[PDB]
């Protein structure tokens, strides 16, 4: 069959090597970034 | 006094007899192994100042570090500076092995070789020309010069 | 355009002005696009900006020493393309590729202009909007682009106590906190009481407010006195703006009661001068004959 | 035309020294402070005003390619000198 | 959902696998204390191997615990043969670092921190 | 001592590059390639320069890419005189090391007057080279390739025709042919196996299809051809040095889109475009066109490569560096069996590893 | 223009190729020499 | 300098000084720029 | 267009094997390294004598840095950070203000000598010529914290060397 | 507080702790440990030194840039101390000598320089002064030690009001002279004592327990003016001391008496030589004096310390004797020494 | 456009898109997109079911030949699901050619070690487990080469930062080199170096 079923939530948290201090306490921030209004592009 | 002249006159034969014959270790890491190299090469030429190499640890003075510092070998450095009898100096050759030089920001870069080894002479460059290096191994026998071990001892 | 020149003659030289203290004026590098003018015609609605001349020396300036102080007088410092109008405080002191753009709230007036603090190594360098389309379009007053260096003088720094002489000097948290909390547990009812400032968060509001509830006070107040006679603040809808910022682009008359909101809230007036232009809104003042 | 704190340290061109009670001065404790004392706001105040003939005048800085590019600058401010931008050197129409 | 597994089909040959690294871990020990001529005990090497093994304590994804599992493989090859120094077992025992803050109020009296 | 197991740990100077990389622009990550490979700085400036002019869709000036082979066979040498050498010093001939440091102390003396800097250039540039060739320059190329074809002489005089030298080459570390091309193999590795391939020969870059030039290829695979054909690729170096200063065009060093390669200093100060153009190049820099290269070239180990993609921005999104030296460190598990302790450091001699660039 | 340019005529041509002089004498005469040295010496 | 003397300036040093390392002229690192935040100075009065 | 290096088959007849045995017997070759090693026993070594003589450069050599100035006593960097934004080490700090004449200066110019690779990026952007990679290599400190020059040290640095930047810049600004 | 001593950052290596200490005697053994635990926050630590520079080259790799300011300074000069410690906001002075020269006796080491380094911390303006004494110092001791260091406690306290005063009770570590000197007893002839050595009694401080009993002073405001008393948690008979000693080293040991006949004079026939002396009448006198318990002073307990005891830290002391034939042992080997 | 432009050509652009045809219709199990890119070089696109079948394919047939790996390259790309972009660079001895051969997988999901086939990836998608995480099933030694043995991370993920996590510095109390949380003296700057304007309007990307 070769396929397993994972329906667990995907998380890398263990694998990344990220220490604990830098996951649980930093607030990431997604955002289309404003234009610089200096320029017009 | 008598006797301090006594200790004067040794301090000036025994730090004369350091200066004169400094051994560095054959130990390079990266471009700079090539520039110390050519300090050894018939130009510039460390021989004739009484500057050989020895390749063992156990028989040098100073430890020219030459190249980078990476995370994997500072206990390596370490290690090596360790089993170095005193006394022992460290010339710490060309920007990366002086404060990080162009690797400064990497995840892999020990930050200078100061954080690892305590150093002597500094001998900035990307590399430091073998006259530059030549000019500092010169300026660490001025520094070995003005050394006041016996006088201090006697005034301690 | 081209990557070279052809030109091999002596360029122009035009003469600076002198038109405030936050708008430094440099008239060589301007290539008289006009947006000037029509900022301060259409927008600002001030009318002190022109081109005097015909030909090559047509220049953009006042033709008189006129000191051009609107309160949306620093926004011809963003919409210049060239480097002829310079914000005079953030003259010399950065340049935009170090600077790290994190993106901010005015607090100065009530209209909570979405901007930019753009910073460098730590440290506040200016203040420049984002385009918004329900509050500050992409403009911003004077107050929110030149008061970050007020931000940076005369700052409380350390906890400072009364000394057995009466004066203020430094100490730590420990001793501040433990001086403040004695006091505190030995209070009770109107017995301790809070005045809220102008700038001031809802997190720190809130939380001061549970720690006066530990205590079962409810005496906490405010700078601006709102009338509570009524409903109060019960339904919200006695003490918002309850239609919309961008509202005043649907209505047609529009009446204002004791405000100057030129000053108070100046871009809720270029919003109402935008409906004054586009729409030909009717606005009556009932208060002060101001400008 | 360096100038002296209270404190005893010599004043930079910028107008940085020390305070007398902030520790770094501990790093001038035996050593010096390696100060420049060819200040540059003083050595362009012994520049003689430039009186030339014409209304636009053209600056390089001298030397032709060794000085900073060639600016334009105008001169009809009678009041105020035609101050150049890279270079601090200054001129007059003299009519 | 139907993904391609690395070594465990679902979690009981993953705990299977884990089990079996414990064991590793629990035989190799006392060797990595003597040959490195370490300063610790054998019961504070086993306790600080307990708490690397709990710090993952909570994964239920077999691919995740599987790559646990072949990285703790790593780990113990690069310890059996001499490949880490005295150094590098030691970093797990985080002894220069200061006794960091925990409660509310040393953070607030420190610094920023969350 | 019978070798059963060689397990070559790297990365003691694994230093992040192409990681800085991403983060830097074009021009400010030109100068890491002269650190990878510490003996062949101008080649590795060759390949990305070669990389990024194949993705700007641009080409190099004449003049500029006759400077470029030029230096690049005057950085062969440099390759190959520190290959010898050092192979001769590790087995314990330390003799023709100081005899050939001086023709490497006056090549770094002709690196220094054309570049400034004895050992890292930041020369070659994409758009060309940096800096037109100083004036009596080329004479004292001529005067150097005068004398140094004597000195590959006494050096084969010294360690070719030797007894003791030949002891320690002749059976050691023979590579078949099949296994290099499986390996990665590539440059001298391959030609010293019998294989006939050269970079400059088959898939030719800026005008290596215009020297004439030979190829040595060996016929065992021992570390002793390969030492053969290094001597040899002294040789016609210095027969492809002969032809460039014959035939130097004159013209330009940097491409005329201006663009791309800064304007002069003479023309920044008195026009417009040429100073809006410097300040954008050495503030933001170049913008490339999206899409990934691989750019391989013949350096004097073997196959030096960069895959540069480009995301669009003026900096990489992603730039691999293949090393001669990894792949060639990477066949010593298979060409140090059945040998000694001896052995082994003859090996890591003939495969010539600058471990900057097997590290990164 | 004043450039870095090769001169009028061209350079001259660069040997590149290998000079190894042959020096010594042959087999027989090196044995000839040794052999006499021994008879020499005996005698 | 003998035969062609370098062009002379007001600014350039009248006493050439070799690497005064070691010695008490010796470079000290500092911030060349003045203070960022201007703290507040309590008055210094009775606040009755 | 490739020749066989190591493809020489000997010769079988009995005066080149006399001649090879007597090679090996009577170790020719081993004559041939030591006339050679001999050869060059007798020759002017190249050892310069540093630090009475010195070796050979070249105007365009990179070294310590400096800030050049006008000839009117004016400094000539203009504040404008292009020499920060192009250094490839990031070892340049700039911050600037408008000094008591309102002219674009800098307050603080740190070149971190360390950080610093010695490219000669900042002297080719530059376009005022302020800051330049001059002739000086011997300045080797005894501690870090003296390679990390501020704005005073390369000011100094080029009143120092200004009398031998100026006519090296003479020498070469034609090339740039 | 002045805006450059505001602690700053994280803690670590490159942040600002809001401590700019004066170390004396910073090139000894507890001022080794005390620049490399000061200098991991940050604190710009002013070394004076009277040595040469060479022997101070181990403490430049204890901070970042700046960090550590070294400079000469003389016991007999004030102008020194004032240059040295006007600066500072703590003075921590660990100037000793376990014995006696030709140009400094103990009156010059525990009583002249402390007083003036005491006394011109008062009058510069130091807000901090920490001053270190021997738990054992008394005013009738029969050593010469503990009377000198007992009078200079006594000035130092009565010249400073407000100077730390900090007993550590016998320190053990790497680069010491207490388990340096009874592991170094050993070729010599049988490590002498008086009595077998089950006389006196000592408890052993951990030297890392000791440093960051002096951090924590450095940091608490309470800690002002208090004598403390650092002791470590187990109490020891010398004899059974030096039976762990001699145990985990894995060495011979046949004790004897050498009683007060000749053990006061093998001073005088081994110290002969004017070099750094192996032995001395001084360290003969203290090793055989117990360790008073004095409970009402403050402790380790009293700074939030956990001291750590004797059997944790005696193997990493104590590796560098064994020859080779049992370098390959272990610390679950050897079985603890018998407290008391 | 005779100077400075790049001379196209049209002969290598012609027959590698006959041989990216021929690669596409003998293989229509794995091969996904085949392109050519405006500098002639080729890029079969698959999918990882398919390393092993590829490039035995490429390693052995006639009109292939691709007897030598040059490079083996991962590119790690966070906008994707499938973030990770292995990519194989063949060389052909015999038809003086090169080949680039590009699979894709997340973090979880083993690709097949490509050992079998070409000896000299031993190293590279080994290299690859250390840099990037992914994971290279059927591999003899397959463990970390360029990081240090205290290494806990995979570096060139962009979701690592550039400075690491821990900085290593020598401490004479345990008299040992010591890992800690890094504290850079300088910050390092990032610039803002994208300029707003379209620098190339044939590679825009249509709108939503
Ligand atoms: C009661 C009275 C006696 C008291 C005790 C005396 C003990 C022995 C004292 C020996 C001499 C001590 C002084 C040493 C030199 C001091 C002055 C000095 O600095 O001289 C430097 C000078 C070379 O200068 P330098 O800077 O190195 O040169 C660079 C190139 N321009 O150096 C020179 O020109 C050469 C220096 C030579 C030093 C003397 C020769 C060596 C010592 C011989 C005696 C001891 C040997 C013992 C047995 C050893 C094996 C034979
Ligand atoms: N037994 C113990 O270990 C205990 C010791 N103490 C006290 O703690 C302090 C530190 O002890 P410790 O580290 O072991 O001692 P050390 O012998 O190891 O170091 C003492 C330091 O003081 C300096 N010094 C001493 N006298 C002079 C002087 N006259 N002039 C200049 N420098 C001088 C020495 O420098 P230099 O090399 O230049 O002479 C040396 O660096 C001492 O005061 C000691 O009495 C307290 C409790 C227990
Ligand atoms: S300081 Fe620079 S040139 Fe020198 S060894 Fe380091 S990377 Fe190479
Ligand atoms: S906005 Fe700027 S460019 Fe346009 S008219 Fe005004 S000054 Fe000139
Ligand atoms: S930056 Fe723009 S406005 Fe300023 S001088 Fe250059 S082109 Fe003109
Ligand atoms: S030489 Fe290069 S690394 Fe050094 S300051 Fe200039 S641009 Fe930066
Ligand atoms: S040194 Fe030159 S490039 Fe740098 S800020 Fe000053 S004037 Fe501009
Ligand atoms: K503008
Ligand atoms: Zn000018």
């Amino acid at each position: 069959t070769q396929l397993i079923t994972v329906d667990e939530k995907l998380d890398i948290t263990t694998l990344t090597g990220v220490p604990e201090e830098h996951i649980k306490t930093r607030k990431a921030r997604i955002f289309v970034p404003a234009r610089n209004n200096m320029q017009s592009g | 006094s008598r006797g301090e002249y006594v200790v004067a006159k040794l301090d000036d034969l025994i730090n004369w007899a350091r200066r004169s014959s400094l051994w560095p270790m054959t130990f390079g890491l990266a471009c700079c192994a090539v520039e110390m190299m050519h300090m050894a090469a018939p130009r510039y030429d460390m021989d004739r100042f009484g500057v050989v190499f020895r390749a063992s640890p156990r028989q040098s003075d100073v430890m020219i570090v030459a190249g980078t510092l990476t995370n994997k070998m500072a206990p390596a450095l370490r290690k090596v500076y360790d089993q170095m009898p005193e006394p022992r100096y460290v010339v710490s050759m060309g920007s990366c092995a002086n404060g990080g030089g162009y690797y400064h920001y990497s995840y892999s870069v020990v930050r200078g070789c100061d954080r690892i080894v305590p150093v002597d002479i500094y001998v900035p460059g990307c590399p430091p020309t073998a006259e530059a290096l030549l000019y500092g191994i010169l300026q660490l026998q001025k520094k070995i010069k003005r050394e006041k071990r016996l006088r201090i001892w006697y005034r301690r | 355009g081209s990557d070279r020149s052809r030109f091999l003659e002596g360029k122009r030289a035009v003469e600076d002005k002198n038109i405030g203290p936050l708008v430094k004026t440099i008239m060589t590098r301007c290539i008289q696009c006009t947006r000037c003018i029509r900022f301060a015609s259409e927008i600002a609605g001030v009318d002190d900006l022109g081109t005097t001349g015909r030909g090559n020396d047509m220049q953009v300036g006042t033709y008189i020493e006129k000191m051009f102080m609107s309160e949306l007088s620093g926004n011809i410092i963003d919409i210049c393309p060239v480097g002829a109008l310079t914000s005079k405080p953030y003259a010399f002191t950065a340049r935009p590729w170090e600077t790290r753009k994190t993106e901010s709230i005015d607090v100065m007036d009530a209209v909570g202009s979405n901007i930019v603090v753009s910073t460098r190594t730590g440290e506040v360098m200016r203040i420049l909007p984002r385009m918004h389309e329900d509050i500050n379009e992409e403009w911003i007053s004077d107050k929110t682009r030149f008061a970050y260096d007020g931000l940076k003088r005369q700052r409380l720094t350390e906890p400072m106590v009364r000394n057995e002489k009466g004066l203020l000097t430094h100490t730590t948290w420990e001793d501040a906190l433990s001086r403040v909390a004695g006091m505190l547990q030995s209070c009770q009812g109107n017995d301790v009481a809070a005045i809220a400032g102008g700038l001031v968060d809802a997190e720190a509001l809130i939380a001061l407010k549970d720690l006066l509830n530990r205590v079962d006070s409810d005496t906490l107040c405010t700078e601006e006195v709102f009338p509570t006679a009524g409903a109060g603040t019960d339904l919200r809808s006695n003490y918002l703006l309850n239609t919309t910022i961008a509202g005043v682009e649907e209505a047609d008359v529009v009446l204002l009661v004791g405000t100057n909101p030129r000053f108070e809230a100046p871009l809720f007036n270029a919003r109402i001068r935008k409906s004054w232009l586009h729409n030909d809104l009717k606005v009556a003042l009932i208060g002060s004959p101001v400008d | 035309g360096v100038r002296t704190s209270p404190t005893g340290e010599k004043v930079t061109h910028t107008g940085q020294v020390y305070d007398d009670e902030d520790y770094r001065r501990v790093r001038f404790v035996g050593r010096q402070k390696e100060v420049n004392e060819n200040f540059a706001i003083d050595l362009i105040a012994e520049q003689p005003v430039s009186q030339v003939g014409s209304r636009v005048i053209s600056c390089d800085g001298g030397g032709g390619a060794l000085g900073h590019p060639r600016v334009y600058i105008n001169l009809d401010k009678e009041t105020k000198t035609g101050t150049c931008g890279y270079c601090g050197l200054q001129f007059r129409q003299q009519h | 959902t139907s993904v391609k597994p690395i070594f465990s089909r679902d979690m009981n040959e993953a705990k299977r696998r884990v089990r079996e690294l414990y064991r590793a871990w629990y035989r190799e020990v006392p060797n990595t204390v003597h040959l490195f001529q370490l300063d610790i005990s054998v019961k504070q090497g086993r306790d600080k191997v307990r708490e690397m093994f709990k710090k993952n304590a909570h994964v239920t994804d077999p691919r995740v615990v599987d790559l646990l599992v072949i990285k703790g493989k790593m780990e113990l090859e690069e310890t059996i043969n001499v490949w880490k120094q005295r150094t590098h077992v030691m970093r797990f025992f985080h002894e220069t670092e200061a006794p960091r803050p925990k409660d509310f109020l040393s953070k607030f009296y420190v610094g920023h921190d969350p | 001592e019978m070798v059963r197991k060689c397990d070559p740990h790297i990365g003691l100077l694994h230093r992040g590059t192409e990681k800085l990389i991403e983060y830097k622009t074009y021009l400010q990550a030109l100068p890491y390639f002269d650190r990878l490979d510490y003996v062949s700085m101008m080649c590795n400036e060759q390949a990305y320069s070669l990389a990024v002019e194949k993705l700007l869709n641009i080409q190099p000036p004449p003049r500029a890419q006759w400077i470029r082979v030029l230096f690049g066979e005057i950085t062969r040498l440099l390759n190959h005189i520190m290959a010898v050498t050092t192979h001769a010093l590790d087995i314990g001939a330390m003799t023709p090391f100081f005899w050939m440091f001086e023709e490497r102390e006056k090549m770094f003396e002709f690196y220094e007057r054309v570049s400034g800097a004895r050992m890292h250039a930041a020369y070659v540039r994409p758009g060309g080279v940096h800096q037109d060739l100083p004036l009596g320059l080329m004479d004292d190329i001529y005067e150097f390739s005068k004398n140094f074809s004597l000195r590959i002489d006494e050096l084969e005089e010294m360690l070719t025709n030797n007894r003791i030298w030949r002891n320690r080459t002749v059976d050691i570390g023979v590579v078949t042919a099949e296994d290099a091309l499986n390996y990665g193999f590539s440059g001298v590795m391959l030609r010293g196996s019998g294989i006939q391939w050269d970079l400059r020969k088959t898939q030719p870059y800026d005008v290596y299809d215009q020297v004439e030039f030979d190829v040595p290829i060996g016929s065992r695979g021992d570390c002793y051809d390969r030492y053969l054909c290094r001597v040899e690729e002294m040789r016609q170096s210095i027969r492809i040095i002969s032809q460039c200063l014959n035939k130097m065009p004159p013209g330009e060093i940097k491409v005329d889109d201006a663009k791309v390669s800064p304007p002069k200093r003479a023309e920044m100060k008195t026009s417009m475009e040429s100073l809006i153009h410097h300040f954008k190049l050495y503030t933001e820099g170049y913008q490339v066109p999206p899409g990934a290269t691989y750019t391989a070239i013949e350096a004097p180990k073997g196959e030096f490569g960069v895959y540069l993609v480009s995301d669009g921005s003026s900096r990489p999104y992603r730039c691999k560096i293949k090393a001669p030296g990894f792949a060639h460190l990477a066949g010593l598990d298979k060409m140090s069996k059945g040998h000694m302790l001896a052995d082994v450091v003859a090996i890591i001699g003939t495969q010539d590893i600058v471990f900057g660039e097997v590290d990164r | 223009v004043k450039q870095d340019m090769p001169p009028v005529g061209g350079y001259g041509p660069i040997d590149y190729k290998r000079n190894l002089p042959r020096r010594g004498l042959s087999g027989y005469s090196m044995f000839a020499v040794g052999i006499g040295a021994l008879l020499f010496g005996y005698w | 300098p003998t035969v062609k003397p370098p062009t002379a300036r007001k600014f350039i040093w009248t006493n050439h000084k070799f690497n005064l390392s070691g010695t008490p002229q010796q470079y000290v690192p500092y911030s060349t720029t003045r203070k960022k935040i201007q703290e507040w100075v309590p008055p210094s009065t009775p606040y009755k | 267009t490739y020749k066989y290096v190591n493809l020489r088959e000997p010769s079988m007849d009995m005066k080149s094997v006399t001649d090879r045995a007597a090679q090996t017997l009577l170790w020719t070759e081993l004559i041939r390294g030591l006339g050679m090693t001999l050869s060059y026993l007798f020759r002017e070594p190249a050892t310069i004598n540093y630090p009475f003589e010195k070796g050979p450069l070249s105007p365009r050599f990179r070294g310590e840095h400096a800030l050049r100035r006008y000839p009117s006593g004016e400094e000539r960097c203009i504040a404008c950070k292009l020499c920060e934004a192009v250094c490839p080490a990031q070892a340049i700090t700039i911050e600037a203000e408008p000094r008591a004449d309102g002219s674009r200066r800098t307050t603080r110019y740190d070149i971190d000598m360390t950080k610093c690779i010695y490219c000669g990026f900042c002297q080719e952007a530059c376009p005022v010529d302020a800051i330049v990679e001059g002739p000086n290599f011997e300045f080797s400190t005894e501690t870090h914290e003296e390679l990390l020059y501020n704005k005073e040290k390369l000011l100094n640095n080029g009143d120092k060397w200004e009398a031998e930047i100026a006519a090296n810049i003479q020498a070469d600004y034609l090339y740039r | 507080l002045h805006h450059a001593v505001i602690p700053h950052g994280k803690g670590g290596r490159s942040s600002v702790s809001g401590i700019v200490a004066t170390v004396f005697g910073a090139t000894g053994f507890l001022g080794r440990y005390l620049v490399n635990h000061l200098g991991r926050m940050g604190s710009q630590v002013i070394v004076p030194y009277r040595c040469e520079p060479y022997d101070t080259m181990h403490l430049r790799p204890m901070g970042d840039l700046g960090q550590i300011i070294f400079m000469d300074w003389n016991g007999r000069d004030k102008d020194s101390i004032r240059r040295a410690v006007e600066h500072s906001n703590v003075v921590i002075n660990l100037v000793g000598r376990e014995w006696e020269t030709k140009n400094f006796d103990f009156e010059d080491v525990f009583v002249k320089i402390p007083q003036a380094i005491a006394q011109v911390s008062k009058e510069a303006g130091v807000e901090k002064f920490i001053h270190i004494s021997h738990l054992n110092a008394d005013i009738k001791s029969s050593s010469k030690y503990l009377r000198n260091k007992a009078v200079g406690e006594k000035e130092v306290r009565e010249t400073f009001p407000e100077a730390t005063i900090i007993k550590p009770a016998d320190i053990f570590g790497r680069e010491d002279r207490f388990l340096n000197y009874f592991a170094n007893i050993r070729w010599f002839g049988g490590v002498p004592l008086i009595s077998l050595g089950k006389k006196t009694v000592k408890q052993p401080v951990y030297i890392v327990d000791v440093t960051k009993g002096i951090i924590n002073a450095i940091k608490d405001p309470d800690a002002r003016g208090k004598t403390f008393a650092f002791v470590g948690p187990n109490r020891y008979l010398l004899f059974d001391l030096v039976q762990y000693v001699f145990a985990v080293a894995h060495r011979p040991f046949l004790p004897y008496p050498m009683p007060h006949f000749a053990y006061r004079w093998i001073g005088r026939l081994f110290e002969i030589s004017p070099f750094e002396p192996w032995t001395t009448r001084d360290k003969v006198e203290r090793i055989h004096t117990t360790d008073r318990t004095l409970p009402h002073l403050p402790g380790l307990e009293d700074l939030g310390v956990q001291a750590t005891p004797l059997e944790l830290k005696a193997i990493e002391v104590l590796r560098r004797h064994r020859t080779y034939r049992w370098l390959s042992s272990e610390i679950e080997d050897v079985q603890p020494a018998k407290t008391v | 456009t005779r100077p400075t432009v790049r001379p196209r050509n049209d002969v290598a652009h012609k027959q590698l898109s006959a041989f990216g045809e021929y690669v596409a219709e003998i293989l229509p199990k794995y091969v996904q997109q085949v392109q050519v890119s405006c500098f002639s070089e080729l890029e079969i696109c698959i999918h990882p079911d398919g390393v092993i079948p590829v490039l035995t394919f490429l390693r052995d047939h006639s009109n292939a030949q691709f007897k030598s790996l040059a490079d083996l390259t991962a590119v790690d790309i966070p906008t994707r699901q499938n973030r990770f972009e292995i990519v194989y660079n063949l060389l052909s001895l015999r038809f003086n050619s090169r080949i680039r051969v590009k699979t894709y997988t997340d973090e979880l999901t083993p690709v097949e070690s490509s050992v079998s086939v070409y000896k000299a990836a031993n190293w590279y998608e080994r290299e690859i487990w250390d840099m990037f995480g992914v994971f290279f099933a059927n591999h003899p030694d397959l463990r970390r080469i360029l990081t240090d043995y205290g290494f806990e991370g995979h570096p060139f993920r962009k979701d690592f930062p550039l400075s690491g996590y821990v900085e290593l510095r020598y401490d004479d109390e345990v008299k040992r080199v010591v890992a800690e949380p890094v504290e850079l003296a300088q910050e390092f700057r990032k610039f803002d170096l994208n300029s707003p304007w379209e620098a190339f309007p044939a590679y825009r990307q249509p709108p939503e």
